[PDB]
């Protein structure tokens, strides 16, 4: 019973169109999430939601607060690879080296002749925006949290890197911690516990891959 | 159903251009992020460039200001504009696409790849 | 401060596709709020199109609303406005501009502003 | 989103010595605001640091769900930039950044520098202003998500229409739904709080509401 | 009763000197913070210097270095020593200070603001 | 014989756009190096903008991505598009100009004035 | 490794004008010799332009030469052609291009190369 | 830019010394020409003397020469003035000033300027 | 000081030359201005007395002691003291001296840590802000020659005006220069004048014998 | 290590007032434990006043408890003695010292030292 949303309706200017309409979903224990939905639906919203920057006008929301959560748009600190990633959280170096392997990012950290030690500038203006993307999921699954919500970080991925980076880190490094994906691929949402479809506000959909495959 | 498309491959000298082409063919609702691809005998697949529906673009470190990545979503095609050529990008390009049919009934996107281009560089 | 510069204007036919781009000369470019505007002959600058510095947040006139998509590139420092089924309401000259302050629509909010591009469309 | 609760709670800093605070009773609900008003010297940090733990009740109990994001009386500022400063190993949410900065009265001095947020502090760097100091102080910590929120003498060293929007935007409007104890002895303040705390020489000369204390 | 008065204002020359003061008369417990603010005409008010009961002092970026703030406690007075005067610096100079009365039975204070003073900077002057 | 002429002053209120036009007019051989000056009450006569022949731009910190200088070789025109004015914008704009009359038998140039337009922004 | 993006291309009456820009994204971009080249119907893509890091040397084909002219704003990141008394003859893909080596007026020579622009001229 | 601070003021009789300091809290204290200046009641701020930023250049108005003695500390971010065999027309209050541009020994040409202290002989 | 003798060069061999039968004496302490249009060979005339073009016919005769002022301004990594001073060792005297002349005393002074604010990494300058940076390390040189190629093309007239008046002729007053100017401003100034146009000098004589049209 | 200056010393009438300031020249002024101390001819010297590098923690000797306040100004390097309703006890010389030792009043724990300030309350 980690995540619990019961009849949630928000807005973001008061008086204004609800950004998400009765929201209900129950979401247990190290389950996936999987939240698809057109351009605009709420998604992100939804997830703002669980970490408290957006306060609901009706319902209510259940959680422990241990949350770490992935942006849509990678950020990156001035300081070095290792900086980026372990932020805040103290070191552990299995952690560390499990993380970067997991995250596809190894190879492109072992290229640099000071591996994670090299200094990147605020945006990383230097890196690719796969290798920035990459650092800033990095740094979210390194977080140890109760909670994962990941808002689309495969965005601007290859689908090689993303299809690793699913497989091997979401579904194998995280696999009994409870996560949100924001997601709207097919090859994600067959891997889904259950899946919240969302439209204008509205939930379309809510329930297993076999159900949404009756349909 | 769909069909993705590649043309322009061939051999040619180092320092030549070549623009590879894939288009995109069927019952098509929507494309999102198309980008090419690359496979050298023996090794492993890996990315080239990729494009966003809304033209962000990025590259292998290997081909970044040297290849161009563009699409026209009028013509559901994406295309590799490939200059300065060297023999080490010979290899077989494919292309890729997350496409929604008309038939699905929400905006989920399935992933679906080209034939293969053989692109070859001859140092002579 | 930052040095804004349109491109991709001209004419096209209704139902048409244009793509406008507009690359910035400075520092901070993620600092500033992004905006698309356009201004018709005779008629005042008006709003069409809005990116946070991070890209998290796009808003979009309703007249334009799912035929126009705004993005952003601060790899690149650039903003790009895609205008899809184009309608001759949509003559005019489109302007890009930057603010250095949070989350507003209204161009009075803007200080850097570009040269601008003429986009014409006829049925 | 916490409840703070003190019962006949005394302390020393000193064994044997003159209590810094001398029986201590409030309970605070979720998401009020208490401010903690008294002369120089009263014992008002005090009573924060014991919220905190690095002061031991001798007699009395403390009740509270931690998650809590302290502001100190005195500005601090780490080297590296005024974003690193802010966000301080915390996660980067733009909106919640940006939000935290307007309602800090940070936009402007920012925007005045052609790096914007990637300036980098410290001597090495840049000196900035008391003001300019303590907003990024209280930025810092508005900024981290707490439960509870202690803010020790945040305006001390800003003038009274930067305090003004401050105190309205921020603390009142931005943190309106999270439990908040202000340590301040303005009425301006005062007239805005749930509960309000007087002290003087490690004693409680008032507990009560604002009606309470205009009753007097 | 609370009266905050001004003083020391008027028409200068660019580069002269000027001696801003500022006095709290009345029934004062206390009074911890004071400070110079400035509106000049069209513009909002603005800041000039601070000054805590204890004499930490702050100041715009325009005035540090040129203005000094000080305060005398016995008197309940606060000074702005004004030099090197330009003709930006022309506007109406006002008085704050956070007073607790006589009659507050705690130490809690009140914003008290002065009627300000006209500080003209011009080749007018002699 | 040689002369500039400024044109599109005047009153307007902050955050107001204007365009600024200076034509040379009379016998010219060619035009070399053209700025924009400025004049506010008090203060000195400084630099807002300038532009070479060829078309690179330089620019006063106070006015860089705001205001933006362009010219016309074929009209012989300099202009100076004025956005989001504030009241610190209020002074007298001077047009400068390096001109070759065509009575010159080599390629020297000659600094040439205009007469200024007031630009006074209200808040 | 610089991204090159050019713009300003389109349709132009003969014995008329078009300015073309060329923003290039990327680290060290004084290192690089810039070029303008062009892509004929049925030809090879041919040189036009060129202009040395810092702008000391710049060099024209014989058939644009007194009628184009090659600049640069490093600070700005951009290189532009201004292609006055334009003829049908220079129809042409427009493609702008970056040398890592200098001085070289060879497009085989140049490894980083822009989308192009298209430049028609009608009669 | 800078703030100044001076001290060493006082009462003396004539034919005794006094020395003056002025410490400099800011940044590049070595670019600013400083200069210590006295306005006797009635009077207008007359310059002293100068100090350049290196402090190769010194300059003493004639009244004060071979009597007074300026000196600076780059580290120490100081500045002193040595008033030895004073007069009584010495009397006033001594400004410690920072110029910004260089060499001028006009006060109009000097920004920032200290509080003074008052020298009685 | 400086003298070029039926002088010729060119860049390509069998090309066009670049300066075709240049000749010209600039005696100690004088001013001479170089005009022409874009493309004459102004900068390859200066090109050839640093040595970087070998003249195929003709001589050349100098003093070593040569300070070069580019037309395109170039920062170093570092302050700005760090920029002006470079190799030659810091006088305080000189240093504020050519700074004034130079009219950079405002713009450094703008900034908290002003003459140390790190340039190039670093702040970015106006192209004026460096053009009068590279004229202030050129002037800051002790040279015996100063060849100043057009460095008053990205500056506003005003400041132009004052540098010209305070730096090239005040403060420069007794040294060897060659300023590439074609304003007639400049060229009132000048003790000899050098018209050129495509490689040929076509004037050269003082300025009352340019006057004399 | 930290060099330090008092000054403020002097004559004074009983009931009377005098501020003593002292600035420290040297690096990490904030880590150091300021404290004001009084050496009266013919006796130890004796703790007056302390406060911590934070300005946080301030402690007084029982003797001028009410009557003195230390300041501190960690921006411009400086600590205070404000000295009200002076008492003939309390002439002595005032001394300034640095700690880097965190949160002693004995002068012992003390190891950096001014010159001192001579302090004198007649009548
Ligand atoms: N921080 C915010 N403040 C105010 N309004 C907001 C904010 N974020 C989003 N909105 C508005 O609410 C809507 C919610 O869109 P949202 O980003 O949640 O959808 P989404 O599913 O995340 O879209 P996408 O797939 O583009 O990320 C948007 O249309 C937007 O205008
Ligand atoms: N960490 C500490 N260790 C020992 N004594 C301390 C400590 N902190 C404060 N004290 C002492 O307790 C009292 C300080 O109380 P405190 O500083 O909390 O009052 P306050 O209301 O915060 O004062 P102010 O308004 O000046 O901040 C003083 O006697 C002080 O010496
Ligand atoms: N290093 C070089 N190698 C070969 N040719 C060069 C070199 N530098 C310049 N040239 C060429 O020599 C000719 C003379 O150009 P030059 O630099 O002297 O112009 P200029 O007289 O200085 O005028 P402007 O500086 O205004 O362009 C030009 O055709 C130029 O391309
Ligand atoms: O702009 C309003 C602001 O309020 C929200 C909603 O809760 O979150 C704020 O609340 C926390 C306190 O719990 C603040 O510390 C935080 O900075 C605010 O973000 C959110 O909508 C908005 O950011
Ligand atoms: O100097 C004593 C120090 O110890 C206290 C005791 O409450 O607080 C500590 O609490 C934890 C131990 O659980 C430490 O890890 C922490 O760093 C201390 O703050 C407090 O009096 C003092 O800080
Ligand atoms: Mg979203
Ligand atoms: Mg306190
Ligand atoms: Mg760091
Ligand atoms: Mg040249
Ligand atoms: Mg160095």
């Amino acid at each position: 019973t980690e995540v619990v949303m019961e009849n949630v309706t928000a807005f973001w200017e008061e008086g204004g169109t609800p950004v998400l309409k009765d929201i209900n979903f129950k979401i247990e224990r190290g389950q996936l999430l999987a939240v698809a939905g057109s351009t605009g639906a709420g998604k992100t919203s939804l997830l703002m939601m669980i970490m408290g920057e957006l306060e609901p006008s009706e319902g209510k929301i259940k959680h422990s607060g241990r949350i770490s959560f992935c942006s849509q748009f990678s950020w990156i600190m001035p300081g070095t690879i290792k900086e980026n990633i372990i932020f805040g959280v103290s070191y552990d170096e299995y952690r560390y080296r499990s993380v970067i392997k997991a995250c596809q990012l190894e190879e492109d950290i072992s290229k640099f002749a000071e591996k994670d030690n090299i200094v990147l500038g605020e945006g990383g203006i230097t890196l690719s925006g796969g290798q920035r993307a990459r650092i800033s999921l990095a740094r979210a699954v390194y977080k140890d949290a109760d909670l994962y919500l990941l808002d689309s970080p495969f965005g601007y991925l290859d689908v090689l890197t993303e299809k690793e980076i699913f497989e091997s880190c979401v579904c194998k490094l995280m696999a009994n911690k409870t996560r949100i994906l924001v997601t709207s691929k097919m090859e994600h949402l067959k891997k889904a516990d259950k899946i919240l479809i969302l439209h204008e506000g509205s939930s379309y959909f809510y329930g297993t891959f076999s159900e949404l495959q009756n349909l | 159903q769909v069909q993705l498309q590649e043309s322009g491959g061939g051999l040619v000298q180092a320092g030549s251009s070549l623009r590879l082409a894939c288009a995109a063919t069927g019952s098509i609702r929507s494309i999102n992020n198309m980008g090419w691809y690359r496979q050298a005998p023996g090794k492993q697949r890996g990315m080239v460039a990729i494009i966003t529906r809304v033209g962000n673009t990025d590259y292998a470190d290997s081909v970044k200001g040297r290849f161009t990545i563009s699409r026209d979503n009028a013509k559901n095609t994406v295309y590799l504009q490939m200059n300065s050529l060297k023999p080490e990008d010979t290899a077989t390009y494919y292309c890729h696409a997350e496409i929604t049919e008309q038939s699905r009934p929400f905006y989920l996107t399935d992933d679906y790849w080209g034939q293969g281009t053989q692109v070859t560089v001859s140092s002579a | 401060q930052v040095q804004l510069q349109e491109s991709g204007g001209g004419l096209v036919q209704a139902g048409g596709s244009l793509r406008l781009s507009c690359t910035a000369s400075g520092r901070a470019f993620s600092w500033y709020v992004m905006g698309w505007f356009r201004q018709a002959p005779g008629k005042e600058r008006e709003f069409v199109a809005t990116v946070s510095g991070n890209g998290s947040r796009r808003d979009y006139a309703d007249s334009v609303k799912g035929r126009f998509t705004i993005s952003r590139d601060n790899a690149k420092n650039t903003v790009y406005l895609q205008m899809n089924s184009l309608k001759p309401e949509d003559t005019a000259v489109y302007y890009c501009a930057a603010s250095s302050t949070y989350y507003y629509t209204d161009p009075e909010k803007y200080d850097y502003w570009g040269q601008g591009t003429q986009v014409t469309v006829s049925s």
